[PDB]
């Protein structure tokens, strides 16, 4: 049998048809009973009428079993045209790129459509997981009446009350007109130092986020996260976005186009084959779209169960019921100080792995008051006074009396560097930095001294937590840390709040 | 089980066992047991 | 310690309050690998 | 000049009548600014067709919003959706003039799409109303699995949430189902007695006939319908008593083709007053950019507040679905829908009949029955709660106390 | 056992950024407030607000 895949792309890309075709000449054996026979094509530009032409002609002349669907521009209407063509052709489209990738939310039962892209609720799990994972409990919730809203709150909402971690979700806050005119001033100036996850349109995000700037929402210590929605185009960026805007998007940066099409004809492929193993053969493609043929024309076998099963040849793209990938290519990206859409965090296989372990302060703007109140605090592990342990392994957060550490431990020794693993340190001394930090009213990022030993001069350099304190590389020091002469020579100690000399202990 | 909130497995959701499972799903209309009054079971039942 | 071996009943409302005690945790790790299905089960073999 | 507005109509005199409106009002407002041409198409049978014949004949004529209906045939399985996405595409505002599907209603797929009439989900608030009128707090849902009954279910649940109550239980079934028994046989053990359903005619259908035989449709039994559960094969084997709506002019064309019309025109009058207008794309080939104002015009179209309608005062709400129409509530008295009420834009007011509830009695069902039967559920505790086999007759032997009372057991 | 928690002197314009993170920072029941009437007026405007 022979499985015919038409590959729609635009001239926006660089790609030609020779090397679409040439895409699926891997000759491993990637159709065990069947072999694909790919057929480019380039359109200028998608349109409804132009785009119903062009796949009515490759489904009557080349009679295709299956479509990778890659458009460039950035209209969302022609993923639901492509859509309504699937359900009135039955053919298996697969949105890759620009338009077609974007996801929309309810399809037609009786269209077999899938596409490359994330969901609303995968972008708010992945933002609740960046909450989780930097101890970002507290937050806010500003949504707009921009469609898709009341999902995006009832699924916020649903995952706070089905989860073990606190989420203390302060409010949440509806802005559905006159943002500046009034009645929206008094909602907005109730949030409070948090995480403030914003749900809205670019266009709208901009006003948002400039009555926010206008109200003092965009400190050091406030955290905007924000869907792919308002992120939308990295290459334009407004001025209103503050640095520091965390957002979550599919990542067109690694996942890059010869990649995707060349996903998709796997995952067409695969379900061919799967068909092929479970029911007899290929079932052939429709006459025509046009002529009204008098027939329930729904196929007795289908691709739309083999979808869900699927395992190309090291990923799992498998799909859900309502058309979203089980494990979407997500990134996580921050407007860093250049003005420049950075990408931070990754989301794979239902985890997500953040290079930044400690997030790091970013200036909002050219005229935010200065981080005087956050400090870098050093620690060194003693049995009583700093005790370090693992995450909790039910709520995969920090446990109560304990506060975050970041301990900086290597690969293996035969590597130079390391990754900082967040472990939670409590005791004695962490206790009264606890207290401190209630009193003094700051804020702290402990992490474990990894050069030396609680301190030493070794050819005039000190190590430890003394070495730290005085190059510069923390604040203050809060351990076992004894009052010595030369240390107090070199540092600043406060008044002894434990008395330790030194001592012999002898067996009984 | 006497009951207690536990993640299922999947999509990480909270759910009682025992008889806290089975008073909340309809199952049993009363739990007449030496069920200890306390604040996390008091939250989604009430107690005599 | 490694010797004297403790536990309650698994899923239970000592269990809840030794987890959500903030003192007692480490030796709620003690008891998590040890606890018992039933109370039956646990005083049979305290008698043992 | 001349502003083209387009309609999808389903017969040729609809598409007549609907030439005649647009030159009334163009006569109202006045076409000394702005003359309103008027362009129509009959439906087709092919739904890649009609996405032709929108981009041949309407788009390639340059129109500002289009009027689309639903065929003269019964069969309705999301007609206007070609339509509502070609002219998603640039933009272009869509009046569904008696397309009633919730599906609709979701602005993130339909881009650009409004109606005079509201969709089928809407009538939970009536149902709500009904629950404030007759005192009815425990309820049992019968939605079925589609988006239809999903959004039904969802609007019924955020007016609960307003009254911090909840629904008893949600029965969900797979559309087209020939046994639903299961689900019945679940609803039948609860305590609730007020059945809302929705679902579509022939499920509604099924629904009845597997009620009947359980005999759920007996006295102290109230249900609640909507419009498609009380038309066609759904009231054939409709239990008596049964509590239906029907909105006034929801199956009225006419009417509907003259307000839309008429709100469209203001709304056209209203937007050609603001600066940088640009006119629509003209034809779908060989432009692929959307409407400039096309958002604007929705805009517009949204917050426009028709002053006399023949189906009443147009209003369109934040999804663009009609609001404030008016519900007459039906029930059926010895096979026959007579209306004992009629829901205004927020209330319900009762008329001279009497309401006859299922089983044939005139006065008002209490909303449930408290079960005297309590499932109670035990754990084995040894001081407390003994536990031990039973005996081969099917109990276990009598002891005695200390004291020779006997021990009670269970 | 006076309990003065902080005090807030507002120099700038009543409703730039600054005066709304030094107006949120008040978390006591008492404010004893010192201006001219017409300062008066805007400062209760936007603690209203
Ligand atoms: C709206 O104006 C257009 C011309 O700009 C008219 O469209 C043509 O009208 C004639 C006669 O009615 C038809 O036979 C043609 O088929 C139309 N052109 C197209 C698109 O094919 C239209 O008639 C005007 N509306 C009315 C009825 O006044
Ligand atoms: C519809 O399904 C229900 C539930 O399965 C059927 O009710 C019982 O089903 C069990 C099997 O699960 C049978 O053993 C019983 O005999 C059924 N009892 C009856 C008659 O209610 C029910 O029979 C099914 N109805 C139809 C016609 O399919
Ligand atoms: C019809 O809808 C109106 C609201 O549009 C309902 O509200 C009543 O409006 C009348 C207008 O004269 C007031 O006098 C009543 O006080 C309003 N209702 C009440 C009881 O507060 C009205 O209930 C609906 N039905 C009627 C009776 O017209
Ligand atoms: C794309 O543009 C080229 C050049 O204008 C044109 O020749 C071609 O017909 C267009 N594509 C199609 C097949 O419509
Ligand atoms: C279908 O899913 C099952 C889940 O266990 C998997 O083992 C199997 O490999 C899948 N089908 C294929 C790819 O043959
Ligand atoms: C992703 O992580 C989960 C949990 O560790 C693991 O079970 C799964 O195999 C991983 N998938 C891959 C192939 O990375
Ligand atoms: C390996 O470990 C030794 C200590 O045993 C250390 O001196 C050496 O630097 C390590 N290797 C590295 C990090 O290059
Ligand atoms: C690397 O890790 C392994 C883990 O078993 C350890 O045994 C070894 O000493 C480490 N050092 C090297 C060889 O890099
Ligand atoms: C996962 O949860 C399901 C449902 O409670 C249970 O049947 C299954 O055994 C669980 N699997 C494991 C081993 O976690
Ligand atoms: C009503 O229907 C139920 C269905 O189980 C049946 O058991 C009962 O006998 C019926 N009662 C009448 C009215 O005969
Ligand atoms: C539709 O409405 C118009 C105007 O109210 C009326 O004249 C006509 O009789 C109605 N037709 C039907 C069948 O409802
Ligand atoms: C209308 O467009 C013009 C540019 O042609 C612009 O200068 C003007 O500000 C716009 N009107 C609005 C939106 O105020
Ligand atoms: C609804 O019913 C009233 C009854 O007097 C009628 O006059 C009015 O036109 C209708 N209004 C609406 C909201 O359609």
């Amino acid at each position: 049998p022979a499985l015919n895949i038409a590959v729609l792309l635009g001239h926006s890309h660089d790609v030609t048809e020779r090397e679409l075709r040439n895409l699926w000449g891997p000759e491993q054996a990637t159709g065990l009973p069947l072999d694909v026979n790919v057929v480019a094509l380039l359109m200028n530009r998608t349109d409804p009428k132009s785009l119903i032409t062009h796949v009515c002609d490759l489904m009557s002349g080349a009679r295709i079993h299956g479509l990778v669907f890659g458009d460039d521009t950035d209209q969302e209407a022609v993923a639901q045209m492509l859509d309504f063509i699937s359900s009135q052709t039955f053919i298996p489209i697969l949105g890759i790129h620009g338009g077609a990738s974007m996801i929309m939310a309810d399809k037609d039962p009786t269209s077999t459509f899938f596409q490359f892209g994330a969901s609303i609720q995968q972008q708010a799990t992945v933002m609740l997981k960046i909450m989780q994972d930097y101890d970002w409990h507290v937050f806010s919730l500003v949504t707009t009446i921009f469609p898709g809203y009341r999902d995006f709150i009832s699924f916020i909402k649903t995952t706070v009350d089905n989860s073990f971690v606190g989420w203390d979700m302060q409010n949440v806050i509806t802005l559905d007109t006159s943002f500046e005119d009034a009645k929206t001033q008094v909602q907005l100036k109730k949030i409070h130092s948090s995480v403030i996850l914003l749900y809205c349109s670019k266009d709208e995000a901009v006003l948002i986020l400039s009555e926010a700037r206008s109200l003092g929402l965009t400190g050091y210590d406030f955290f905007w996260i924000v869907p792919s929605l308002v992120s939308g185009n990295t290459e334009l960026i407004p001025k209103e976005f503050p640095s520091g805007l965390i957002s979550v998007s599919y990542d067109d940066w690694d996942y890059s186009l010869e990649a995707r099409v060349r996903d998709g004809l796997g995952i067409l492929t695969t379900a061919a084959s799967s068909m092929l193993e479970k029911f007899s053969y290929i079932p052939e493609a429709k006459a025509s779209c046009y002529g009204q043929a008098e027939k329930p024309e729904t196929p007795l076998h289908t691709l739309h169960q083999f979808m869900v099963n699927v395992t190309w040849d090291g990923k799992d793209l498998s799909f859900t019921e309502e058309g979203y990938q089980v494990h979407p290519r997500l990134v996580v990206i921050v407007l860093n100080k250049d003005r420049e859409w950075e990408k931070v965090g990754k989301w794979e296989n239902q985890t997500l792995s953040l290079r930044h372990a400690v997030w790091p302060r970013y200036k909002s703007f050219s005229d935010c008051e200065p981080d005087d109140n956050h400090l870098s605090i050093v620690t060194l592990e003693e049995a009583p006074f700093v005790i370090v342990e693992d995450i909790d392994p039910l709520t995969e957060t920090c446990v109560r009396n304990t506060v975050p550490c970041r301990k900086f431990v290597k690969i293996n020794n035969s590597t130079n560097e390391g990754m900082n693993v967040k472990k939670c340190c409590k005791g004695f001394c962490i206790d009264i930095l606890k207290k401190l930090s209630r009193t003094v009213k700051f804020t702290y990022d402990l992490y474990l001294v990894t050069n030396g030993k609680h301190g030493k001069k070794v050819n005039n350099v000190w190590n430890g937590m003394i070495g730290e304190v005085v190059y510069q590389r923390a604040v203050m020091a809060v351990g076992s840390l004894t009052i010595n002469e030369e240390r107090s020579e070199v540092v600043d100690f406060s008044v002894p709040f434990v008395e330790t000399g030194i001592s012999v202990m002898v067996s009984r | 089980k006497f009951g207690t909130q536990e993640r299922v497995n999947n999509s990480n959701k909270k759910e009682w066992n025992g008889m806290m499972g089975e008073l909340l799903s309809g199952q049993a209309d009363m739990i007449v047991a030496p069920l200890t009054i306390n604040n996390e079971r008091a939250q989604y039942i009430e107690f005599s | 310690s490694d010797k004297f071996i403790y536990a309650t009943v698994k899923q239970s409302s000592v269990d809840i309050y030794f987890r959500r005690q903030v003192e007692l945790s480490t030796m709620y790790r003690h008891m998590e690998k040890h606890n018992y299905e039933s109370a039956a089960e646990a005083i049979q073999a305290v008698r043992d | 000049k001349i502003v083209n507005i387009g309609a999808v109509l389903s017969t040729r005199k609809h598409e007549q009548m609907f030439r005649e409106a647009v030159n009334q009002a163009n006569k109202r407002h006045g076409s000394w600014k702005i003359q309103l041409n008027a362009t129509s198409v009959t439906h087709k049978p092919n739904a890649i067709q009609m996405a032709l014949s929108v981009c041949e004949d309407l788009i390639s004529s340059q129109v500002y919003a289009i009027l689309v209906s639903h065929p003269p045939t019964p069969n309705d399985h999301f007609t206007p959706t070609p339509v509502s996405y070609t002219a998603g595409f640039y933009r272009i505002p869509v009046l569904g003039l008696t397309t009633r599907m919730s599906i609709y209603s979701d602005k993130s797929i339909h881009l650009s799409f409004l109606r005079t009439v509201p969709p089928y989900s809407h009538q939970s608030s009536v149902w709500f109303e009904m629950m404030r009128v007759y005192n009815w707090n425990h309820i049992i849902l019968l939605v079925s699995d589609d988006h239809e009954g999903r959004a039904a279910q969802k609007r019924l649940e955020t007016l609960l949430e307003e009254r911090e109550s909840k629904a008893e239980k949600v029965l969900q079934f797979d559309p087209g189902t020939k046994n639903v028994t299961a689900l019945l046989m679940e609803a039948r053990e609860l305590e609730a007695r007020v059945i809302i359903l929705s679902a579509s005619e022939d499920d509604a259908a099924t629904v009845y006939r597997a009620a009947a035989m359980l005999n759920m449709t007996g006295s102290g039994y109230v249900w609640l319908v909507g419009e498609r559960e009380i038309s066609g094969n759904a009231l054939r084997y409709a239990p008596d008593g049964i509590i239906g709506l029907q909105l006034i002019n929801g199956k009225n064309e006419s009417a509907h083709i003259s307000d839309a019309v008429g709100v469209v025109a203001q709304a056209v009058h209203e937007l050609l007053e603001k600066e940088n207008i640009t006119d629509p794309p003209r034809g779908c080939v060989g432009n692929t950019n959307i409407w400039k104002t096309g958002p604007l015009f929705k805009r517009v179209l949204m917050s426009s507040k028709y002053a006399d309608g023949v189906t009443g005062r147009v209003e369109f709400n934040e999804d663009g679905d009609r609001k404030f129409a008016n519900y007459s509530i039906m029930n059926l008295q010895n096979r026959k829908l007579v209306q004992v009420g009629i829901y205004n834009g927020t209330h319900v007011i009762p008329n001279d009949r009497k309401i006859i509830w299922p089983g044939g009695e005139t006065e008002k069902p209490r909303g449930y029955q408290m079960s005297t039967r309590l499932k109670i559920v035990t754990i084995h505790q040894e001081p407390f709660v003994y536990v031990k086999p039973t005996m081969s007759d099917g109990t276990c032997k009598e002891e005695f106390t200390v004291n020779g009372d006997p021990v009670k057991k269970v």
